[PDB]
RNA sequence: GGCCAUGGAAGUCGGAAUCCGCUAAGGAGUGUGUAACAACUCACCGGCCGAAUGAACUAGCCCUGAAAAUGGAUGGCGCUCA
């Protein structure tokens, strides 16, 4: 269960230079304990900056624009492999930006035991245009009149024993 | 990249020979040999073009170049299945003698 | 990927009743009625109209979606067998042994006899399966026509008459005898 | 060699390669002969053919 | 003696295969694989020798 | 029926070659067939339908790889949208 977090910091400042430069990051984390350690985790992977000379400025949640609007986001995703590091881009369909990436973690683990821990996200982006959507298990998703059943419904029992004999209709 | 520029010199051979002579009829043909077409254009030397191909870029490739030269149009309508052509300009009769000449059949 | 949807469209003739309910296909035409039971498979019909049947998998993973297009080609073929039938002829192939066919009948069952198959002594015996008919072709010489409503059945003994007169111990790339299905086609030409 | 005669060669097998302009004949006897291999013109053929492929000297006999 | 339009039909049935490389399988043609599971599908065919 | 080898080999035994000409199309030929041709088949180009297709690679689970001796151990039962 994640929240998307808006963390700014900065270099400390020196009398050489007394207003470093600000860079924010978008972190998806659990809490805000764990966004403040993901950030200093990318800085260091990119600038020469350390929590011991640095300072947290700023970290507020960022909350979805529509959360109530259904979207088809495409993520950009950069994992690391039992035997090496690789891109990848996948598509997912949720209302909040969050459930998304939630659902990516989820996902990276059951078809390639990617963990926590071996995982960049580099873009999460939401795809105005039906043009935009390049994957099919949720292209499937955007045509028009779409209706299904839900055929064998199983249900779920209180009681160990049923005195009638089981249906599926849905 | 060949076939783009193989496609470009057909229609410019197709456009070539398109002013350069002038009217044509149907030209149509079915189980006919290499050697069977070898025998028209050996003795067409000059008088006519074996304007050879296909169907579906010579269409269109003209139908979109109906510009410099428009009047066709509703002319494109009349390609259908296995044709050629034979570009030429003499006389409905004219034609036929020299081209209809070699027939080869099967029971 | 679990596609959301396929679908496969059986087209009927003019004179034939598909008739399904439960996953029981019973498919009635001018030459009679076939029945098949496909209660092993996870499919759904729809009556597009009399001539039309629409058949479709909801939510169905690759080799559940690649279970649906034959069960189209099934009822196709129930459908071809009640209007068309079916019809396999076999030509008899030998270098030095003439191979002696009969169509005998013993307790009551109908049977085609094989003898003299590459000069053994041994008399092969293949049961007529039920709905099947046998004939000795006259306008060739040493051929077998098979032919029935229900393609499995045809071609199955058809198979059991090839598979009987199988060569051992020869190379067979050599020893090319047997009774081998030469023509697969239906009761009324097209 | 072509000994001012490889024309001939083309013009007595006038019967052969039904070609463009005659010229054409020459080059199935340039092709085909180019599988023997000898003193043509110092090499073998595919060379001073495509000379005159593309255009060298002047052979646009009428 | 066996004409040859009948030579061609059982030759349809007993020649015209290929065959597995670790396994020894008789397989159509055209496969790309092989049919058994005990040498995993093997995509090692090779046409199966003639008579010469 | 290209050359040379060859009893013969013409595309389909074997060697230099691997070209040209018409072609939109065609290899001095991918096979079956002939003593040899012929024959048909393919390479490529056509007509037809009409919306997708082919190749290489990466790593998840599963399978092959995977042979030892009393009968027997994910602890046992058993478990397959577990
Ligand atoms: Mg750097
Ligand atoms: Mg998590
Ligand atoms: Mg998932
Ligand atoms: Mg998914
Ligand atoms: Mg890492
Ligand atoms: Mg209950
Ligand atoms: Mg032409
Ligand atoms: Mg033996
Ligand atoms: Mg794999
Ligand atoms: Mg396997
Ligand atoms: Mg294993
Ligand atoms: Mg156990
Ligand atoms: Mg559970
Ligand atoms: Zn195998």
């Amino acid at each position: 269960r994640l929240n998307e977090y808006q963390v700014i910091g900065r270099n400390l400042p020196t009398e050489s230079v007394p207003e470093p430069k600000l860079f924010r990051m978008r972190i998806f984390a659990p809490n805000t304990v764990v966004a403040k350690s993901r950030y200093w985790y990318f800085l260091q992977k990119l600038h020469k900056v350390k929590k011991a000379s640095g300072e947290i400025v700023s970290v507020n949640i960022i909350s979805e624009a529509k959360p109530t609007k259904v979207k088809t986001f495409g993520i950009w995703l950069r994992y690391e492999s039992r035997s090496g590091i690789h891109n990848m881009y996948k598509e997912y369909r949720d209302v909040t930006r969050v459930g998304a990436v939630e659902t990516m973690y989820q996902d990276l683990a059951a078809r390639h035991r990617a963990r926590f821990r071996s995982i960049h996200i580099l873009k999460v982006v939401e795809l105005e245009k039906t043009d935009d959507v390049k994957r099919q298990y949720v292209k499937q998703f955007l045509t028009k009149d779409l209706k299904f059943p839900l055929p064998h419904r199983v249900q779920k029992s209180k009681k160990l024993f049923q005195a009638t004999a089981p249906t599926t209709f849905y | 990249g060949g076939a783009r520029e193989k496609k470009v010199q057909y229609f410019s051979k197709l456009r070539e020979l398109l002013e350069e002579y002038k009217s044509i009829f149907v030209v149509g043909v079915d189980n006919v040999s290499s050697q069977q077409m070898h025998e028209i254009r050996k003795a067409l030397r000059g008088d006519a073009v074996v304007l050879m191909g296909k169907n579906t870029m010579v269409r269109r490739a003209i139908r979109g170049f109906l510009s410099e030269l428009p009047e066709f149009e509703k002319l494109l309508p009349f390609i259908k299945g296995n044709v050629g052509f034979i570009f030429t300009n003499g006389d409905l009769k004219s034609i036929r003698d020299i081209v209809v000449s070699n027939v080869v059949a099967a029971p | 990927m679990k596609y959301i949807q396929t679908d496969q469209i059986l087209d009927i003739p003019e004179g034939v009743t598909v008739d399904i309910k439960a996953r029981v296909v019973k498919v009635t035409g001018p030459r009679g009625e076939l029945t098949k039971d496909l209660k092993h498979i996870d499919v759904t019909f729809n009556k597009i109209n009399n001539r039309a049947i629409k058949i479709t998998v909801h939510n169905g993973d690759r080799k559940h979606v690649a279970a649906l297009r034959t069960v189209k080609s099934l009822i196709a073929n129930l459908i071809t067998g009640v209007t068309k039938g079916y019809k396999y002829k076999m030509r008899f192939v030998y270098a030095h042994f003439p191979i002696n066919v009969n169509i005998i009948k013993k307790d009551g069952q109908d049977y085609v006899e094989i003898r003299n198959f590459l000069g053994e002594k041994r008399v092969r015996e293949v049961k007529i399966h039920e709905g099947v008919t046998m004939e000795i072709s006259s306008t060739q010489k040493d051929e077998l026509i098979v032919s029935g409503n229900s393609l499995e059945a045809v071609s199955q003994n058809a198979a059991d008459i090839q598979q009987i007169c199988r060569v051992r111990n020869k190379d067979i790339r050599k020893f090319l005898d047997g009774i081998y299905v030469s023509e697969r086609g239906t009761i009324v030409e097209e | 060699i072509p000994l001012d005669e490889i024309f001939e060669i083309a013009r007595k097998m006038q019967h052969k390669s039904f070609g463009k302009n005659l010229a054409s004949v020459s080059k199935e006897i340039l092709g085909t002969a180019q599988s023997v291999g000898c003193r043509v013109d110092g090499k073998n053929p595919h060379d001073i053919i495509d000379a005159i492929n593309a255009g060298e000297i002047d052979v646009p006999e009428n | 003696m066996i004409e040859p339009s009948l030579k061609a039909l059982a030759s349809k049935y007993n020649c015209e295969k290929s065959i597995c490389r670790k396994c020894y399988a008789r397989l159509p043609p055209r496969a790309t694989n092989c049919r058994k599971r005990k040498c995993g599908h093997t995509n090692q065919l090779r046409p199966k020798k003639k008579l010469k």
